[PDB]
């Protein structure tokens, strides 16, 4: 019971997936991040609206904000503790709905998409990831 | 060279563990248990020395007169001098990384023009 992390989940597109080495390159490629000269991995997905624009970013399935916060590269980003090590990120928000500390259920609205440093074109989008124990899984598989 | 100095200031966080591990190790009120685990510390760290050099070799040579690893961490960082830079250049050198590494979270390779 993973709730994809968007009110409207129509409309709402993934535009970047998790990074997966043993996969096609050019989805490898796809699946780069990027500012100025330097490239990273995907360590989660992006959503977000044809033609960019603002949008609401509810929670996945739910429990204690662990995070909320500006971060001068990363925009604003909540975390979201839960069950037995898992974890899930909402970053590159415009906004932020609630403060560490607060208890929230599942789709429960948080703030609305935004932009960060690894915004390319005219976002805007919002990061998405799922950790076990603070390791990164991809989080189509869970969807 | 903003090349070069990351080079220069990788072995100089490099140099300030050697020593202040050794530090530990000829010292009087370390134990000979606190004295082991600094060199066992000493160990593991020229074992990631030697990793990174393989993969600044494998690295140099598909183009890239220069490259510069840093394996420490579990992100792992690349430099390399590059004037021209692209999602395809960052896969075949992040794709090799993972053939020589599991264990591995993230990899940030920099092209740094010269």
């Amino acid at each position: 019971n993973v709730a994809m992390p968007v009110v409207d989940s129509e409309n709402v597109s993934v535009v970047k997936k998790f990074y997966e080495t043993d996969a096609a390159k050019e989805e490898k490629e796809a699946a780069l991040v990027t500012y100025n000269n330097t490239y990273s991995l995907s360590k989660g997905i992006d959503l977000a609206e044809k033609d960019g624009k603002d949008f609401d970013v509810s929670a996945s399935l739910s429990g204690t904000v662990v995070k909320a916060e500006k971060d001068p590269v990363l925009g604003y980003v909540v975390e979201v503790e839960h069950a037995d090590g898992l974890s899930t990120v909402y970053q590159s928000l415009s906004e932020v709905s609630v403060e560490q500390g607060d208890k929230v259920k599942q789709n429960q609205v948080i703030g609305k998409s935004g932009k960060n440093l690894y915004s390319e074109d005219s976002g805007n989008h919002v990061h998405f990831e799922i950790r076990k124990d603070g390791v990164a899984m991809n989080p189509l598989n869970f969807m | 060279d903003l090349f070069t100095t990351y080079r220069l200031d990788l072995e100089d966080a490099r140099s300030k563990e050697r020593e202040e591990l050794n530090a530990i190790v000829s010292s009087d009120d370390a134990t000979a248990k606190e004295k082991s685990e600094a060199y066992d510390k000493m160990t593991a760290l020229s074992e990631v020395e030697g990793t990174e050099k393989q993969l600044e070799t494998l690295i140099k040579t598909q183009g890239y007169e220069d490259a510069l690893v840093n394996a420490e961490g579990d992100k792992i960082n690349i430099t390399v001098k590059s004037d021209k830079h692209s999602k395809s250049k960052a896969t075949a050198i992040i794709d090799l990384v993972a053939k020589e590494i599991k264990t591995m979270k993230d990899v940030a390779v920099t092209f740094e023009p010269s």
